C-alpha cells in the first residue's frame, strides 16, 4: 500500500489494526490543520467540545442502528457485585475468558462528532432567524479493522454543523463546499468533490445509498493516497433534510421543524494526505503551504 | 429522473420491496 | 448542593450522561493553555507521544489492569455477528427489546490510564540507553465511576511525563517532578498540599495493597481543596510502579535488570475545573501573574 | 505470647526468599523488606496460622507498621 512507508515517521503500533499512537511529527500537523479550520470559522458559531463517549440512549433515538449497526462500538463492563467481579477476575488469572462477565453501559464511543450536538440545541427551544451553527468536535469510534493508514477505527472528526431553514442549511453547505475546495488548493492537495453516500448496513441499506446519492444528500472531498482510481474521502458535506429537527423537535424560527447539516474534516485523513503528498521534512514542503499552516 | 418524481429514500425502500443494486439501473 | 455546581453553566453542557459532558470554549480554551504550559516545562530528550482514547485488551490485560481495579475497566463491545443477526438484533430493539444481547467484546479497551500503551512500546526497542527513556504522553481517559461531581468524570484528559530506567533513574525522575508540578501549581495560585496516598485497589486483598502502597510510598497526589478541606481533589499524581512494567513487558535496564519505570499525571479536566473554582470563570479577573504564566494577556 | 513468637515466624519464611535480615517489635514492616506481595501472603499467612479472618476495617497501616501493631490487632 502506498501510504505503508510514512507509518515509521507518523506512527508506533498499539497492537491493533487502525489505532496508533501518534508521532510528535503527526500531532503538530493534525494541530496546524485544526488551527487553519478554526481560522475559517463563521462568525456566530458556538464551539464545543465532546469527549469520545456519548450516551446510548441519545446515539439509538438518532437511528444510528437503522444504518450503521455494524460499526457502532458499545461500551460495557464488569457492573456486578463484588463476588461475580472475582469470578471474572478469577477466571482471567485461570486464562480463562473474564469477558462474559461484561455488561453493557448507558455509554457508547462516538461514531460522528455531530451526534450529541442536536439534543443540545433542542434544549433551548425554537432556533432563532438565521439558525444555528456549531463548531464540535471529537475522538470517534468505528469498528473497521484495516491495516490501511487512511482507515483507522478511532479517528479525530471536526464538523461544522447547522441547524436552521432549508435555506440556511442550503446556503451553509455551499459556502462550504467552495471553501474547503480552497483550503485544499492552499494546502498543496489534489482533489475533486463528488457526490457519495453513507455505507449503510446490509441489503436495504445499499439502497438507501442509492437513494442517497440521487439526492445529492452527500458529498465527498477525494484525495487520491493509495490511487488515482480509489481516493480516499478527507471531508464529507451532509443534508440531513429534517431527519434530527423531527427526531429531536427541535423547530426553525417559522415553526416548522429545522433542516440540519454539517460539513465534516477528517483530522487524521487530512493529515496523512498532507504528509502523503509533501513528505515528513517539514522544512521542505511548499512555502505557499507552509505559510497557510503558521510553520 | 426517477428521483424527481418525488420518490425519496423511505420511498425508494418500499420501491426495493415490490420488485447487485448499483446508483445506474435505478 | 455541590460548592462546584455553579460552575456548569459556563463549563459544560449536560450529554445525558453523569460525568460526561460536553465543554464550551470558555473551558477548552483554559485546559488548553494548561496544556501549553505543562508543555513548556518537558524536558529536553523527551519522547512525545499522542494515544487514541482506547488501546488493546490484551495489552491491558496483560498490564495486570483486572487484578486492580475491575470495576472501573471499560471494554468495548460490537455487534460481531452475521448479518442476519445483526438485523435480528436492531428488529428487537425497534419492537420494544433489547438489542444489546448481540453484542461481543471486541479487541479492545477503553484507556484508563494515559501511560499503559507506552510499555510494550518502549518494550519493542530492546534494552534501555543509560539513563533510560523518557516520555511525554497523552490520551482520553475514561473509569466507569458515574458521579455528579464536576471533579469526577467518567471520561477525562491525562497528560504523564513517564520515566523508564534503573530505580535510581526513576526516583530522581520523580523527585524532580514532584517539586516543579508544586512549581507550576504555585504559579497557578492554586492551594495545594502533597500527600502520600493510594489507588483504590479492589477488593479485600486489593485493600492491603494499598497498605503496602501508602507504606512503601509509590505514591503521592497533589491535592486542591475544592468541595472542602477535609475531602480535597487530587489533580496530579508521582507514582512509582518499581518492576511492575519492567517484568510484564521484558524491559531490561541498561545493567542488564528488569527496568524500574515510574510517572507524574496530570489531571487536565481537574486542573481546569480547580482554576475556575480558584479564580472565577470572569478570565480579566484573574491574577496578573497567573494570566501572564498561562499567555492570556 | 503465641502469636508474636509465630508472626516473626512467617515473615521471617517470607523473608526468606532471596533476602535475609533482623525482626524485632517496634520495627516496621516495610523497613523489614516487605514488598506488596509479601504483605499480601503475609496478611494470608497470618489468617490461616490463627485460624480467623481479619475484618476490611482492620487492613490499615496502623495495624500492619510493625509485628507489634501486627499482634495488637490479633
Ligand atoms: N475509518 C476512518 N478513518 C479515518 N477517518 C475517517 C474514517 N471514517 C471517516 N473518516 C473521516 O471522517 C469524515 C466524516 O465521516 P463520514 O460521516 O463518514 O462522512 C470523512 O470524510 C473522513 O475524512
Ligand atoms: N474520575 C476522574 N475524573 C477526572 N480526573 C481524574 C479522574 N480520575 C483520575 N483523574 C486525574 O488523573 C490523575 C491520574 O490518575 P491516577 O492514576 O488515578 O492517579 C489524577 O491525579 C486526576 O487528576
Ligand atoms: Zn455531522
Ligand atoms: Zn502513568
Amino acid at each position: 500500500d502506498p501510504l505503508d512507508h510514512l507509518a515509521d515517521k507518523l506512527f508506533h503500533s498499539m497492537g491493533s489494526d487502525g489505532v496508533y499512537a501518534r508521532t510528535a511529527l503527526y500531532e503538530s500537523i493534525v494541530e496546524r490543520l485544526a488551527a487553519l479550520i478554526t481560522s475559517h470559522r463563521e462568525a456566530g458559531t458556538e464551539a464545543l467540545r465532546f469527549p469520545p463517549v456519548m450516551s446510548r440512549a441519545q446515539l439509538e433515538k438518532s437511528g444510528y442502528l437503522k444504518s450503521f449497526p455494524n460499526l457502532l462500538g458499545c461500551v460495557c463492563g464488569l457492573h456486578g457485585t463484588e463476588r461475580e467481579i472475582n469470578a471474572a477476575v478469577s477466571r482471567f488469572d485461570a486464562g480463562g475468558d473474564w469477558t462474559t462477565s461484561l455488561s453493557p453501559a448507558d455509554l457508547v464511543l462516538s461514531p460522528a462528532a455531530c451526534y450529541p450536538v442536536y439534543p443540545i440545541a433542542a434544549s433551548r427551544g425554537p432556533l432563532p432567524k438565521g439558525g444555528l451553527r456549531f463548531d464540535v468536535a471529537a475522538d470517534c469510534f468505528r469498528r473497521e479493522p484495516s491495516k490501511h493508514l487512511d482507515r483507522l477505527q478511532s479517528f479525530r472528526m471536526r464538523e461544522y454543523v447547522c441547524i436552521g431553514t432549508p435555506d440556511d442549511v442550503s446556503d451553509f453547505r455551499e459556502r462550504w463546499m467552495v471553501r474547503a475546495q480552497a483550503i485544499a488548493r492552499d494546502l498543496g492537495l489534489t482533489f475533486r468533490v463528488d457526490y457519495a453516500s453513507d455505507p449503510f448496513f446490509g441489503r436495504v441499506g445499499q439502497m438507501k445509498a442509492v437513494s442517497q446519492k440521487q439526492q445529492q444528500l452527500k458529498f465527498e472531498l477525494l484525495i487520491p493516497l493509495r490511487s488515482e482510481e480509489q481516493p480516499t474521502a478527507c471531508m464529507s458535506f451532509n443534508y440531513h433534510r429534517e431527519h434530527f429537527g423531527t427526531t429531536w423537535g427541535i423547530q426553525d424560527a417559522n415553526g416548522e421543524p429545522a433542516h440540519t447539516g454539517c460539513v465534516a474534516f477528517g483530522m487524521d485523513r487530512l493529515a496523512v494526505a498532507m504528509f502523503h503528498t509533501h513528505g515528513t521534512d517539514l522544512s521542505a514542503w511548499p512555502a505557499k503551504v507552509r505559510d497557510i499552516l503558521g510553520l | 429522473k426517477l428521483v424527481d418524481v418525488g420518490l425519496t429514500s423511505m420511498d425508494m425502500v418500499n420501491l426495493m420491496l415490490g420488485v447487485e443494486i448499483t446508483p445506474e439501473n435505478f
